[PDB]
RNA sequence: CUCUUAUCUUUAAUCAGUGAAAUUGACCUUUCAGUGAAGAGGCUGAAAUAUAAUAAUAAGACGAGAAGACCCUAUGGAGCUUA
RNA sequence: CCUCGUUGGAUCAGGACAUCCCAAUGGUGUAGAAGCUAUUAAUGGUUCGUUUGCAACGAUUAAAGUCCUACGUGAUCUGAGUUCAGACCGGAGCAAUCCAGGUCGGUUUCUAUCUAUUUACGAUUUCUCCCAGUACGAAAGGACAAGAGAAAUAGAGCCACCUUACAAAUAAGCGCUCUCAACUUAAUUUAUGAAUAAAAUCUAAAUAAAAUAUAUACGUACACCCUCUAACCUAGAGAAGGUUA
């Protein structure tokens, strides 16, 4: 994508009303050729994410943010840390 | 040492094959011609894996619990395990060893002496005492009998004994037991529950060689044997298999046994490049052997209902 | 094309996806109406005596022209309420999955490599 | 709509009709009340 | 096995030569509902219906063959054992 | 008097409605959404496993209906039992033997004479999106109908690609494409209106309508009129059929 977005929220309730409020802006907002957007992660109750053309926006709590930590993997493309500590291997016989 | 043993989603021990459902109504048929019934259950288990339905089903006729394998378990606390026992509402119970026939005598006169303070009605007259043993399986119900059998009538074994848990199918016919009170015994094929409650019931009882591995996982109970071996300090698979300093992640001890016991297999391993048989230590192999020498005994002594239902 | 009783490879960082228990996790189920699943399925998974559910980001059955067949079928853990297990995904994932009906962009998310 | 073998008047309301080959008491308080032969 | 496919050979099929078997009351040998012994090509009532081959299927003809199975009978046998 | 009296699976299904799902409705202790109960309707559908004498269990589903068709169906196949010749245990008998007691092992074949049958149709369901986080509701929560796109399965076809073969010019699926209309009608709901003096009443009164699943009025397909030594054919067992500068 050409944009990418993510936003803290209090609580689960915070999270749904943003998200369902940029959506009826998003069709408010002309998008007229441009087709609709779902809404994803409303089963999870701290993450959710919606899909906008050139733009992902994903929200989650303050908890689950760190846990993840979106921000590095994308502002660090391929030096994040965790995946640097990610390894390859090989299987030859044991003996 | 793990503190926990963590299951977050384990499977619980899942049973009932056939034979065990035709027979076990074939068993409130014969509760006409018993005049007692004996309960056999495991001496590591005293309360873990006991089925509900026995009770439920036939609990009128007077009751006594028998704790078979006394002697691979460990009886320190005993008699705090008594003191439970009786507040459950077990008030006959006796521990004992079938293969080398402990405390097989006791038996027969508290067995009659419960029969003499009940009532016996349709059989009262008869002078032919018939009793009956049922638990789940690989208890040594089927022990116990022959044990008496060599006791008491001194002629020898009467009912096929293996080392697999359900070997007696059905209920047979009578068996001669005694002579002189006359007791005959009725031999019930092992039932282990509808439910088994707790998973953690239902690891204890596979342990116990109650549930046969293959529809549990020979590698999730070695685990739990390992957790359960650590936490009583019975550090005695560290010498019998050397493993130095000891373990507590079930992969690395595994990994020495089956060093130990040279033993390898072909295993299909799944890489980013495809599909490539390696060979590999047995580790499956390793568990099978792990567990028999538990079962054996030479690993340690161990009373499993310890931690959860001190009591 | 993932079955029921196939061998798959967990392509993430997550523990329960780790070498050790080299038995490799078998699936139990596919969610779909036929029992086939290709890329953007889901799938439960029996691993490590657990049920979990995993997503199919790459499989060896020829799909499409233009789109990568690999070499190994891979998946993704999945939690129940449908967050990824694994913080990190290292091996290629098709480009695919954007457009397919379903919830993936919490998967894409977290792969930098996408083929 | 309880269709019934007979039926009965339930209240002052209701009203008896030879509908559609068969007959219905009907009431405009309690619909409740609505039975077919 | 999911879930089957392709190719070759045997068989098949057409042509030429040779030429059996169980079987068979007679047959100009249909469908439906009724009747009836759980039962109908053949009876009752409706219906259908130019005549003959060739190649396939196996629902029916209680389909055809065996020294099969089960039960009962005979002042029928036989083997075995004894107190 | 103590005892003890063929059915699974596979294949292919025909039918009933006493309806499990899909569709049309009445009532409610129906706000919405979930439910409960009733009516009409037989339309197509109604999964894959574990345990293995079936009885529970796991994961799904729009739903995993109840039944009839001599277990529907062994001259289509197959398991167990019926159940024996061998052999063991447990019990009974002086024995031979016995047990509607355990177990292990254990061979039914059929070349089709007759009837019957062997060449087309006009689609079902689920999910997402939109309506719309709207209506409703104190909140919590949370829809109709109308509209759009996706899949799945079923039916019918096809070979540009992919894939597997003939290490043949082809055949296949694991590949690709296409699938629709309802004259007329049941439960039910409206309008006009008498019997019945009404600003009554949906009407086994005269009437005007709307409203399931069905289906064939209505369309597609077929139609032609027949040279054939022979050769060839994406047509085929034979025959038939097609092609021939
Ligand atoms: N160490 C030990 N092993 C015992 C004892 N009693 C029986 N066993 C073991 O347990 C097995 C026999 O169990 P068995 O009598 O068949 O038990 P069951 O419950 O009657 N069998 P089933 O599961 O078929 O119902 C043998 O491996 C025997 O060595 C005992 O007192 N001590
Ligand atoms: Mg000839
Ligand atoms: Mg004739
Ligand atoms: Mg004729
Ligand atoms: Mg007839
Ligand atoms: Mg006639
Ligand atoms: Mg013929
Ligand atoms: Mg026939
Ligand atoms: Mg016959
Ligand atoms: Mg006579
Ligand atoms: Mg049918
Ligand atoms: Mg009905
Ligand atoms: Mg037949
Ligand atoms: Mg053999
Ligand atoms: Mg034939
Ligand atoms: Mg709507
Ligand atoms: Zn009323």
């Amino acid at each position: 994508t050409d944009y990418f977005v993510i936003g803290s929220g209090t609580s689960t309730r915070h999270l749904h009303a943003m998200v369902h409020y940029l959506v009826k802006m998003y069709k408010h907002l002309k998008c007229r050729s441009d087709p609709y957007v779902k809404i994803e992660g409303k089963d999870a109750d701290d993450w959710l994410c919606v899909d906008f053309g050139s733009m992902v926006i994903h929200l989650m709590l303050p908890e689950t943010r760190e846990t993840y930590e979106l921000e590095k993997l994308w502002t660090l493309r391929s030096f994040d840390d965790q995946l640097a500590q990610i390894a390859a291997e090989t299987l030859p016989e044991d003996f | 040492w793990r503190e926990c043993f963590p299951l977050q989603g384990h499977d619980v021990a899942r049973w009932f094959p056939g034979h065990m459902a035709k027979g076990l109504k074939k068993m409130q048929s014969s509760l006409k011609s018993v005049d007692c019934v004996i309960e056999v259950h495991d001496a590591r288990i005293p309360f873990s894996g006991r089925n509900p339905l026995f009770q439920e089903l036939l609990g009128l006729k007077p009751h006594l619990l028998v704790l078979n394998k006394m002697d691979l378990a460990d009886l320190t606390e005993q008699q705090k395990i008594v003191q439970r026992l009786e507040e459950k509402g077990l008030s006959n119970v006796l521990f004992t060893n079938c293969v080398k026939d402990e405390n097989i005598k006791q038996i027969v006169p508290k067995v009659m002496e419960l029969i003499r303070c009940s009532y016996r009605y349709h059989r009262a007259e008869t002078p032919e005492y018939c009793i009956m043993v049922v638990g789940v399986p690989n208890v040594g119900k089927s022990s116990l009998i022959n044990s008496l059998r060599r006791q008491h009538l001194r002629t020898g074994k009467a009912a096929r004994v293996g080392g697999e848990p359900g070997i007696t199918r059905a209920v047979t016919s009578r068996i001669q037991v005694c002579e002189r009170p006359l007791v005959f015994l009725l031999d019930t094929p092992g039932v282990l529950a509808p439910r088994i409650e707790s998973v953690e019931t239902g690891l204890k009882l596979a342990l116990c060689g109650t549930v046969l591995d293959h529809l549990v996982g020979e590698e999730t109970m070695a685990d739990y044997l390992l957790y359960t071996l650590n936490r009583h300090g019975l550090f005695g698979y560290v010498q019998h298999y050397a493993l130095a300093s000891a373990c507590d992640q079930i992969e690395w001890v595994l990994k020495n046994v089956a060093i130990k016991l040279r033993k390898t297999r072909k295993v299909k391993v799944l890489t980013g490049t495809g599909n490539v048989n390696v060979i590999q230590p047995d580790y499956a192999m390793a568990a099978r052997d792990f567990l028999r020498t538990f079962r054996s005994g030479l690993l340690g002594q161990v009373m499993l209902d310890r931690d959860i239902i001190p009591a | 094309a993932v079955q029921k009783m196939t061998r798959v490879r967990v392509v993430d960082n997550s523990a329960l996806g780790s070498t050790p228990y080299h038995r490799p996790p078998r699936c139990i189920h596919v969610y779909n109406k036929s029992g086939v699943g290709k890329v953007g399925d889901q799938i439960l998974l029996a691993i490590r005596g657990q049920k979990k559910k995993a997503l199919i980001v790459g499989h060896r059955m020829p799909g499409s022209r233009m789109t990568p067949k690999f070499d190994s079928n891979n998946v993704v853990l999945i939690e129940d309420n449908g967050n990824p297990v694994g913080t990190r995904i290292k091996i290629p994932i098709p480009t695919s999955l954007r457009r397919r009906e379903g919830e993936y962009s919490k998967v894409l998310a977290i792969a930098q490599n996408f083929v | 709509f309880k269709t019934k073998g007979v039926i009965k008047k339930r209240c002052k309301d209701c009203y008896k009709v030879k509908r559609r080959g068969r007959w219905f008491i009907l009431c405009k308080t309690n619909p409740k009340h609505k039975q077919r032969q």
